[PDB]
RNA sequence: CGGCCAACUACGUGCCAGCAGCCGCGGUAAUACGUAGGGUCCGAGCGUUGUCCGGAAUUACUGGGCGUAAAGAGCUCGUA
RNA sequence: CUAAAACUCAAAGGAAUUGACGGGGGCCCGCACAAGCGGCGGAGCAUGUGGAUUAAUUCGAUGCAACGCGAAGAACCUUACCUGGGUUUGACAUGCACAGGACGCCGGCAGAGAUGUCGGUUCCCUUGUGGCCUGUGUGCAGGUGGUGCAUGGCUGUCGUCAGCUCGUGUCGUGAGAUGUUGGGUUAAGUCCCGCAACGAGCGCAACCCUUGUCUCAUGUUGCCAGCACGUUAUGGUGGGGACUCGUGAGAGACUGCCGGGGUCAACUCGGAGGAAGGUGGGGAUGACGUCAAGUCAUCAUGCCCCUUAUGUCCAGGGCUUCACACAUGCUACAAUGGCCGGUACAAAGGGCUGCGAUGCCGUGAGGUGGAGCGAAUCCUUUCAAAGCCGGUCUCAGUUCGGAUCGGGGUCUGCAACUCGACCCCGUGAAGUCGGAGUCGCUAGUAAUCGCAGAUCAGCAACGCUGCGGUGAAUACGUUCCCG
């Protein structure tokens, strides 16, 4: 990165849909390195939360994905010995980015005994508002709300 | 740790092998005979420098050449150090031992024989300055050798301390792979304890 | 090493089991190698030397 | 190991290669077989007759 | 009998016992401490102590300096 | 304001040069930070170390740069430690003498065992003895006894960082300076521009190996295009280079060409060809020196020390002791999962006092037997595991998890109680993602899952070394932490 910026991967797109975000979601929720296993539990998940909610799964994809996605970051910085919090616009890619980590991690901590099912309707609160991932990016609206009068550092 | 030995390092391209044979149901008794039989020679011989020792080994024969600057005491005009080393193969059980003695063209471009000379100069009462003076000019003199260096390390002069100083004149370039460079190495006495004495001779360039 | 010890080891041991290396040139009793029959240092010693008809460093 | 009493974490590696080919002749003519008998190798070369 | 200063080797205790005009020498391997020989100077004398002169241009008349090393008064008026 | 003496020191001072250092500045690089992944620190287990015991728990190492370290292998030997019995020019070599032709070997008896006593063979040369050892010594052997602040040799770190010097000339008196400064550029003292500097050396780059493509040579124990025999066993068999295959020679990346920036110069951005584009990927490769760094326990060595012992044989024990502490790894904490049945893909390496086929019996360790091999042929299973399909578990201290303790066997070994491994069973403990703090990683990388070798008869092998399968996210940019 002190040289400069390096280059970014050429991702490819999904077949079996078109959407490279099945990519993505897929390439996030892979672990340890099973990329069968992970791309069966997205699809089985997706099929789950279709059937459930009697829609199209990519259009409740991207209607979670735009509901969620936030607009504002806070950043950290010590001026003068004191640790200050200063907000700054966050690009539309890493908003994508951070709204499939949000989507992955409070998908991750429910309490429904099983993950293919946890997922999909995480998915559906995400869509209807009721999320996990909805709460969060309150709660980094709100911050970055209370915190922009640092706004002046610009950094 | 510094620097490897340039023998080693060549050993794949410039240099070659001191010995050649195959054998591995006796390997290990091949290496043993021949690590004794040095070791007996190299302590018996000490007023002749010996520059090499190439042994030749196929099946039971055994061929041993030996390289120094001088054959007048390592072979007398009547055969005593000759039969005298051939009682010591006997003795070593080496079978049948065909010696043959080969005379260097050039002493004074020998690393083995000028680290001899240097050790028993530096030994009995020779300064080193002189020494290492003298040996660098008579390396020189020669036309063959391009770039030379001596190191030597230890108790100089008696003093309570060691010291660490060599003199370089030409071109010594280890790290060059092609670069044709001949390394030796002599541990000299002395009353106080034991010197050790380093040199490098750059002989031209290889090509092929 | 010991040369007493060391002659002793050479001895014909009384049973099978108290057998072992000793590198013939030094002596060393750990870290020997079986086909060579030396061990570490002097296989280094020898290879550097390129007394040893067959090694050579590696580089692959 | 590069060196005696531990300093472990440097090594170096060392390498045998031994080549091996086949003659693989036929008519076994008996002036051929002599010749192959009476005919000296190299030390460093083997020579198996099977 | 370390360098100033013509004159070296071994033996005995090792930060102890000790030397010394200045520089300084001993913390197990001292040409510097004590002893052996060996050498240098001196000789009916050899060394130590005390005093005076020179090297001292280190009270600079012949023969020193005052920005930073010691040295220009805080500045003026004015008697001998 | 005018202004002393006693006493004490061998220096106190002025200028200026080279380093070092700054919570001084300026200009730049590293997984340094920032954005991400996966971990340690919490439980059990396997190793190392500190601490305390014991007669001994042999010795060394001690932040970076020691702590799965010398030990690539502790029932005996290993072993250098403790106890007890012997032993002596000696267990092991050599010269001088004084007595010899036997030393040397195979068995009986006593004994912890060394060891002691008996049974059998006894010189090859030739008159001088050599080889040999049996007694007295003489020298002397013997020491893992001390000294890495006396040394040789070997090795880590600063750091694979890019810097360290010399010849002539020039300036200063002199320590000294210029060359090595400024601008541009690069991964780099790599290169261009003017300059009292002109050149060179060690370093950097290249010359080496491996890996990516192609051409020629090339057919067995290897492969099968096109022809015949197999007829369930697969090139198995006659045949064949039309491609891999293994191993020899050559070509191919040199900013090679085009457009723009550039002093018309270095160098840089983009584009075409091409397997690769601007050192294609990796390895071997440590300049003058710093840390009185580590090593008298690989070896060698100066001095001191023991010599009737601190040398030496043998039996047993110890190096594995424990109310604790630290460091490195494995097993998990469960549903991306455990278990049960079916099912396809790799590489490399080893095999002589060794691998071990088929068959038979054992749940299984393993017992009998043993074809094929000194090895592209025979064994290491047709080299597997993750992977794919079917069923149970419904979130429990659980069908997860496996330690601890009892009851039975196999194997190597004269020798398994301190003190091995494996097989069969009972046994069901702590542990629900973890405190400040801290570590690794920028592409075939992170993570996860297997295989083979060194030391070795048996193994404390979760360590080291190598060979593989599936295979990610992110880098806005140097204000702050380290070098
Ligand atoms: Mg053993
Ligand atoms: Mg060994
Ligand atoms: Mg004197
Ligand atoms: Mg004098
Ligand atoms: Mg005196
Ligand atoms: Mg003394
Ligand atoms: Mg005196
Ligand atoms: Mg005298
Ligand atoms: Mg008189
Ligand atoms: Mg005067
Ligand atoms: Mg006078
Ligand atoms: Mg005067
Ligand atoms: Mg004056
Ligand atoms: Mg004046
Ligand atoms: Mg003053
Ligand atoms: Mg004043
Ligand atoms: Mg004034
Ligand atoms: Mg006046
Ligand atoms: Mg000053
Ligand atoms: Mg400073
Ligand atoms: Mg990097
Ligand atoms: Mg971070
Ligand atoms: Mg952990
Ligand atoms: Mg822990
Ligand atoms: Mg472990
Ligand atoms: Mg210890
Ligand atoms: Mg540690
Ligand atoms: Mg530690
Ligand atoms: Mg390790
Ligand atoms: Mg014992
Ligand atoms: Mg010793
Ligand atoms: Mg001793
Ligand atoms: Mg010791
Ligand atoms: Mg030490
Ligand atoms: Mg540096
Ligand atoms: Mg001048
Ligand atoms: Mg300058
Ligand atoms: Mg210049
Ligand atoms: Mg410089
Ligand atoms: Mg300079
Ligand atoms: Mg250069
Ligand atoms: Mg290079
Ligand atoms: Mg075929
Ligand atoms: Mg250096
Ligand atoms: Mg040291
Ligand atoms: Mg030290
Ligand atoms: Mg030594
Ligand atoms: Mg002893
Ligand atoms: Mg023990
Ligand atoms: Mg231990
Ligand atoms: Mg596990
Ligand atoms: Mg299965
Ligand atoms: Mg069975
Ligand atoms: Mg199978
Ligand atoms: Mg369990
Ligand atoms: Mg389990
Ligand atoms: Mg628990
Ligand atoms: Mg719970
Ligand atoms: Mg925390
Ligand atoms: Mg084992
Ligand atoms: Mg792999
Ligand atoms: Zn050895």
């Amino acid at each position: 990165p002190r040289k400069g910026p390096a280059p970014k991967r050429p991702l490819v797109n999904d077949p079996v849909y078109g959407s490279q975000l099945v990519t993505q979601l897929v390439n996030k929720v892979l672990l340890e390195g099973k990329k069968s296993l992970a791309e069966r539990i997205v699809y089985g998940a997706l099929e789950q939360a279709r059937e459930k909610t009697g829609t199209d799964p990519v259009v409740t994809l991207k209607r979670a994905l735009d509901n969620v996605k936030p607009a504002l970051e806070v950043r950290s910085r010590r001026v003068g010995g004191a640790t200050y919090q200063v907000p700054v616009e966050v690009r539309p890619d890493r908003s994508t980015t951070l709204a499939l980590r949000w989507l992955v991690n409070f998908s991750r901590q429910r309490r429904e005994k099983t993950m293919v099912e946890r997922l999909a309707n995480e998915i559906l609160d995400a869509s209807n508002g009721l999320g996990a991932s909805v709460k969060r990016r309150e709660d980094t609206h709100k911050m970055a709300e209370a915190n922009r009068a640092f706004a002046h550092y610009r950094w | 740790g510094q620097k490897i030995n340039p023998h080693g390092f060549r050993l794949g391209i410039t240099t070659e092998w001191k010995s050649r044979w195959y054998a591995d149901k006796q390997y290990k008794d091949y290496v043993k005979e021949d690590v004794a039989i040095r070791k007996l020679l190299a302590t018996g011989l000490e007023r002749a420098g010996i520059a090499d020792v190439e042994i030749e080994r196929t099946r039971d024969r055994v061929r041993v050449d030996i390289h120094t600057a001088r054959p007048g005491i390592v072979i007398g005009r009547r055969g005593t150090e000759a039969d005298r080393i051939r009682a010591d193969l006997e003795k070593l059980t080496g079978k049948q031992v065909q010696l043959n003695i080969l005379e260097v063209k050039n002493p004074e471009s020998q690393a083995q024989l000028v680290a001899q000379g240097v050790a028993e100069q530096l030994s009995n009462r020779v300064a080193f300055r002189r020494a290492m003076r003298k040996a660098i000019q008579s390396a020189m003199r020669q036309p063959n050798v391009k770039g030379i260096r001596v190191q030597c390390s230890g108790r100089l002069g008696g003093a309570e301390m060691s010291r660490s100083e060599f003199y370089r004149e030409g071109r010594v370039p280890l790290h060059t792979l092609r670069a044709d460079i001949d390394y030796g190495l002599y541990e000299a006495k002395t009353t106080f304890g034991r010197i050790g004495v380093k040199v490098w001779i750059y002989k031209g360039d290889i090509v092929g | 090493a010991k040369k007493a010890l060391v002659h002793k080891a050479n001895k014909k041991p009384k049973f099978a089991v108290r057998a072992y290396t000793r590198c013939n040139k030094c002596g060393r009793p750990h870290s020997v190698y079986r086909k060579f029959g030396l061990c570490r240092i002097c296989l280094r010693e020898m290879a550097h030397a390129g007394e040893l008809p067959g090694v050579q460093k590696s580089s692959w | 190991i590069r060196s005696p009493h531990k300093y472990k974490d440097s090594r170096e590696h060392f390498e045998m290669r031994t080549h091996k080919r086949l003659i693989d002749i036929l008519d076994p003519t008996p002036k051929t077989v002599d010749a192959l008998m009476r005919i000296d190798l190299p030390a460093s070369v083997d020579v198996n007759i099977q």
